C-alpha cells in the first residue's frame, strides 16, 4: 500500500496532545444539552467580579470578619497601606482576582479598587487616597502623599470611590495608602467609629499567559 | 558649519551614521500608558572633555545611566522605573592640522564585559563612574574589576572587528566629528534605566596620536549626547 | 528575578478548555499475575470521579456544573517471561463488576475493554458524557434518599463508571507485579455557574468537610 | 588538495535558519533505577540554556537578540529485566521541581512530560518561544537586582525551563543505569543585532569572563 | 483502514530532519513579535561589513593594538605582504570575513580591501600596492611589482584606496604587497612616522556552501 515511515516521536505518549481518541462507546448517544444559566466561557470572567479585600488582616483578626473592615475614627500615620500586586501580597492574594492569577506565571493588566464607606448616613469627612508608582517610595506624611497622585474622596457626598491602578504585572509594586484629610464629623446621634470596605477586580481587560499549579494546595 | 540647537543647548558642528538604518521613534493601551516628556530631556548634554595622549588605550561610557546626574533626564530616571530613548551622540576631536591619529567611535549594544580575574565578579562600580569614562588598558590586569585590555575590549572579541556595530571613524587627516543615532535596541519595549545598560559608547584609538615637540601633548575629545524620543511610564491613574 | 514589561494581550490560555483540558495522573495501583486465586490484589478498580487528587479537584470546584468527554490513557509497567498482554475494562454506571480476577463479568459484551500488549504505544480509551442529567455537578446540596435520610451531598447523576484492569495471562513461572498510571483528561468541556475557590484544605474524598482556616496570611499592622 | 574552480552562486546555506537550526547533543547524564530512595542520582536536570557547549554557544553569540522554537529529541539507552518506560518532564520557567525521584511534582498537570517505552523511535518534545520579552538575549549588560546588586549579566527573560528525566518503573531486581542524550535544535529562528565572533576561549558557563588572547597567530616579519 | 507499509527508515532518528514536532504546550500562545532594530536574515550580511585587519601581527605585537597598525616611515623591501585567502592565513583568518568563512568548507567570491592612511594631514607620499595572481610569484623588487598589477596610491590627494581581489575560493593564493614609490614628505611641524590601517569584506556578493564546525574552539 502507501509507503509510510515513522518519524521520531512515534509510539510515544506526550501528555499534552490533542489527538482523536477512539471512543469506547460509539453506539452511545449522549444527553442533549439544555440551556443552564450562567455559562463561563473564559476564566478572566471570574477576575472581573468585585470581591471584598481583607485589608485589616493583622495577626489576630484573620479568622473573623474583622479582616475586611478598615476602622475609620491620630492624623500623622495612614489608615491603611498595602502592596499593589495580586500575587505575593497578603492582602490581594486570596481575592477572586488574586486567586485566578496564581494559576498562571505571566500576567499583565490593570486593577480597579472600590472603597465602600460603610458608616452612617450623617457622618462626614475626607480621606486622601494616594497611589505610588511601582518604583517610588511610600509617602511618610500626608503632604508628601498630596504632592503625588491622590484623590481627596469626600465621604459626605459620595460613598464609593473607584480607582484603576495600571502597570500591574509579574513574570517592587505600587502602593494604595489612605490618609485623614479631615476627621469624621458626626452629629450627636450617630456613632463615631465607622468602617470602609474595599474591592478589587480587573479594570478593563486582563492579560495572562503561562498556566501552572497553584501554591496554596499542598 | 551648522549650529544645531535643542532646547537651551547649542553646539557647533561640521555625515550621520544612523544605527541599524532606523531612526528612534515612540512606542506607538489603557492598561499601561507611557508619558512623553519632550520638554527638556532632548537638549545636548556635553560630557567632560577627554584628553587623548600618545599612550591612551581607549575609553568607554555605559548609557543610559551615564546621564544619571545630567539634569532632567538624570532626574526622570529616579521617578520613572521604565523608559527608552535614542541618544544622538556627537564626538568632536578639535585637534590641529599637524596632529595625526584615528579613532573608532562605536556603540556596541549589550556590551557584557568580563572580570579581570575569572572565577569571581566585580563590585558594580567598575563598569561605570556615571559621567567619567573608564579607560581601557594596554595589557592584561588583575583584581576584581573589568578586564579592560584592548585587543579584547570588554567582551572577549577581537577589537579590530568591532566594526560590525554602529560605528564611525575619526581620522584626524580628513575629519574630526562623528555622530551616531542608536534607536533603542532592546528585547522589551521598556526597561529600567539603572539595572540595564542599553549600549556602551567606547572610543578606541587604532592609530595612536603622534606629534612633534611643539604641539600640545594631547587632543581633547568632546562627547555630546541628546536623548531623543525619551518616553517613560505613566504615574497617573486610569 | 526582575519586574519586566510584560507586554502582550491574550486570554486564549484562560478559556475553560485550555484550563481544565490537561492530562494528570490520577490513579497508581499495583496488581499481581499469579497466586491467591481468590484475592483482591490481582486487579485494579478506581471508581472514576473528579475528587481524586486535590490539585485537579480544586479546579473542578471553580464551577458548579460542567459537562465533558473524558479521554484517559494508561501507562502500564511491569517488574519481577513471555510478552504480557493487559486488559483495561471500563464498566458503565449501569454495569456488573468482577469480584475476582477470574469472574464472568470480564467477558461482558457491554463493558468495553482494551487489550494492550506490552511494548506498544500506551492504550487510549475515550468515554463520552455518560450522565443522566445535562451536566456533571461538582456540588450537590441535597440528599440521595428522599425525606432527608443518610448520604448527604452524593447525587447519582455525576457517576462516571469504573475501570477494572488485569493481566489476561492466566499464570506465570515467577511473580510479575504490574503498575498502572491512569492519565485523566477532560475534553470538549463546558462549565456553568462560577464559584469561589477553595480556601481550606481537603479532609476526605467524598465530602466537603473542612477545618476553619484563616482568610489570608497575617501581617504585623494594617499600615506596614 | 588543489585549488579548483569553485564556480557557483548560492547563499541559501548562509541564512540564519540554515546556520543555527542544526541538532547538537547538549546533555549526557546517568540516572539509576533502584537503591538510595533519597538520592539525587536517580534523575536528570539540565536547566535549558544556550550556554551548554562552546561550539553552539559561539554561534548563539553571533547575534545579540534571537527568538526561536526548540525541538529536542532524546536518545535514551540502558545498561545493567522487563521492558523499560521513561519519563522526560519539561517544567516551564514558572514550575515546581522535584527533589526526589518520588516527589509529587512529577504528577503536576501543568508540567508536560513524555512517557517513552524502550524500543520505539526516540521521544520528541517541542517547546515554543517561552520568554516574557520579545526575544532571547544572548548578552545582558545589566544587573538582575536593582541598584547594582549581585548577579551581573543574568536576566530572567532568557529562561527556557528545565528537563527532569526519570524511569517510571518503581524498582528492578538488578541495577539498570540509563544514559540520555538530549539533542537541542533551534527552530523557526530569527536573529537581530549582529555581533563580532568570540576570540578568547570560554571560562565558565554563566559569565563572559576571559583571558586576554592574542588577535591572530604571529608571523616572523610584516613582509614574509 | 488504510493499508500502509513502513519503508526502510521508519522508527529511526535522523539528526537532520524537518518533521512536524508535536508541540508540548498547545494551549500556550507565544508573545507577539515587536520590531527590534537590526535584523539579520543571512550570515553573509556580516561578511560584508568592513573590519580592521591585523597585518602587523609579528611575534610580539599580537596582544596589543599594534597588530592593526602598518608602520610607514629602506625602499628595497616592501612595507607589508600577506596571502590573500581568508582561510588558513594568519592575517585574514580572524576578520569578520575570515571568521564567517571558517564555518564553511566550500566558499568562493571576491574580497575588497580598504587602506586608510592614518597619518598627518600634511604628510605626502606615494605607495604602490601590487597584486599577484594566485599562480604567480611575489615581486622581489619595486620595478617587478610595477610591471604587474598595481595602483600608485597618492596619499596627499586621497587617504583611502579600495581594491577588489577576485578569484578567492577554497574547497596557493594571491598577494597584496605594498611598496615605497616615494618616501613620506612632511613639513617641519608634522611627525615623520605614520600608520596605515587595512580593512576587508566581501566585494559584491559571496558564495558559500558546506557548513562545518569551526576549528578555533576546542
Amino acid at each position: 500500500g502507501v509507503p509510510v515511515l515513522n518519524t521520531p516521536g512515534s509510539n510515544q505518549f506526550l501528555t499534552s496532545d490533542d489527538y482523536q481518541s477512539p471512543s469506547a462507546m460509539p453506539q452511545f448517544d449522549e444527553t442533549p444539552e439544555m440551556h443552564i444559566p450562567g455559562e463561563v466561557r473564559n476564566l478572566m470572567e471570574i477576575a472581573e467580579v468585585d470581591s471584598v479585600v481583607p485589608v485589616n488582616n493583622v495577626t489576630g483578626k484573620t479568622k473573623s470578619m474583622d479582616a475586611y473592615q478598615i476602622p475609620v475614627g491620630d492624623k500623622t500615620k495612614p489608615i491603611f497601606s498595602f502592596q499593589m500586586d495580586p500575587g505575593y501580597s497578603s492582602v490581594l492574594k486570596r481575592t477572586l482576582l488574586g486567586e485566578m492569577l496564581n494559576y498562571y506565571a505571566h500576567w499583565s493588566g490593570s486593577v480597579k479598587l472600590t472603597f465602600l464607606f460603610c458608616g452612617s448616613a450623617m457622618a462626614t469627612g475626607k480621606l486622601l487616597i494616594s497611589y505610588s508608582p511601582p518604583g517610588a517610595s511610600v509617602p511618610t506624611s500626608r503632604k508628601d502623599a498630596m504632592l503625588g497622585t491622590h484623590i481627596v474622596w469626600d465621604i459626605g457626598l459620595q460613598s464609593s470611590c473607584v480607582l484603576c491602578v495600571p502597570w500591574i504585572s509579574q513574570s517592587s509594586a505600587g502602593y494604595i495608602t489612605c490618609w485623614y484629610q479631615t476627621n469624621i464629623v458626626v452629629p450627636p446621634g450617630a456613632p463615631t467609629s465607622c468602617d470602609v470596605l474595599c474591592f478589587a477586580s480587573a479594570c478593563n481587560d486582563f492579560s495572562v499567559r503561562l498556566l501552572r499549579d497553584t501554591p496554596f494546595m499542598a | 558649519v551648522r549650529s544645531m540647537t535643542l532646547g537651551n543647548s547649542t553646539i557647533t558642528t561640521q555625515n550621520v551614521v544612523v544605527g541599524y538604518g532606523e531612526w528612534p521613534s515612540y512606542l506607538s493601551t489603557a492598561e499601561d500608558q507611557p508619558t512623553q516628556p519632550d520638554v527638556a530631556t532632548c537638549r545636548f548634554y556635553t560630557l567632560e572633555s577627554v584628553q587623548w595622549e600618545k599612550t591612551s588605550p581607549g575609553w568607554w561610557w555605559k548609557f543610559p545611566e551615564a546621564l544619571k546626574n545630567m539634569g532632567l533626564f538624570g532626574q526622570n530616571m529616579h521617578y520613572h522605573y521604565l523608559g527608552r530613548a535614542g541618544y544622538t551622540i556627537h564626538v568632536q576631536c578639535n585637534a590641529s592640522k599637524f596632529h595625526q591619529g584615528c579613532l573608532l567611535v562605536v556603540c556596541v549594544p549589550e556590551a557584557e564585559m568580563g572580570c579581570a580575574d575569572t572565577d569571581t565578579t566585580f563590585p558594580a562600580t567598575e563598569l561605570t563612574t556615571e559621567d567619567t569614562p573608564h579607560v581601557f588598558t594596554s595589557d592584561s590586569i588583575t583584581g576584581k574589576k573589568v578586564q579592560a585590555a584592548v585587543c579584547n575590549a570588554g567582551m572577549g572579541v577581537g577589537v579590530g572587528n568591532l566594526t560590525i556595530f554602529p560605528h564611525q571613524w575619526i581620522n584626524l587627516r580628513t575629519n574630526n566629528s562623528a555622530t551616531i543615532v542608536i534607536p533603542y535596541i532592546n528585547s522589551v519595549p521598556m526597561d529600567n534605566m539603572f539595572r540595564h545598560y542599553n549600549f556602551t559608547l567606547m572610543i578606541i584609538p587604532f592609530a595612536p596620536l603622534n606629534f612633534t615637540d611643539g604641539a600640545t601633548a594631547y587632543v581633547p575629545i568632546t562627547v555630546t549626547i541628546a536623548p531623543m524620543y525619551a518616553e517613560y511610564n505613566g504615574l497617573r491613574l486610569a | 528575578q526582575t519586574r519586566h514589561v510584560v507586554n502582550f494581550h491574550s486570554r486564549s490560555e484562560s478559556t475553560i478548555e485550555n484550563f481544565m483540558g490537561r492530562a494528570a495522573c490520577v490513579f497508581m495501583d499495583q496488581y499481581k499475575i499469579n497466586g491467591e486465586e481468590t484475592s483482591t490484589d490481582r486487579f485494579a478498580v478506581w471508581t472514576i470521579n473528579i475528587r481524586e487528587m486535590a490539585q485537579l479537584r480544586r479546579k473542578c470546584e471553580m464551577f458548579t456544573y460542567m459537562r465533558f468527554d473524558i479521554e484517559m490513557t494508561m501507562v502500564i509497567t511491569s517488574c519481577q517471561m513471555p510478552v504480557l498482554t493487559h486488559q483495561i475494562m471500563y464498566v458503565p454506571p449501569g454495569g456488573p463488576i468482577p469480584a475476582k480476577v477470574d469472574g464472568y463479568e470480564w467477558q461482558t459484551s457491554t463493558n468495553p475493554s482494551v487489550f494492550w500488549t506490552e511494548g506498544n504505544a500506551p492504550p487510549r480509551i475515550s468515554i463520552p458524557f455518560i450522565s443522566v442529567g445535562n451536566a456533571y455537578s461538582s456540588f450537590y446540596d441535597g440528599w440521595s434518599h428522599f425525606t432527608q435520610d443518610g448520604t448527604y451531598g452524593y447525587t447519582t447523576l455525576n457517576a462516571m463508571g469504573k475501570l477494572y484492569i488485569r493481566h489476561v495471562n492466566r499464570s506465570s513461572p515467577h511473580q510479575i507485579t504490574s503498575t498502572i498510571r491512569v492519565y485523566f483528561k477532560p475534553k470538549h468541556i463546558k462549565a456553568w455557574v462560577p464559584r469561589p475557590p477553595r480556601l481550606c484544605p481537603y479532609i476526605n474524598k467524598r465530602d466537603v468537610n473542612f477545618v476553619v482556616t484563616e482568610i489570608t496570611d497575617s501581617r504585623t499592622s494594617i499600615t506596614d
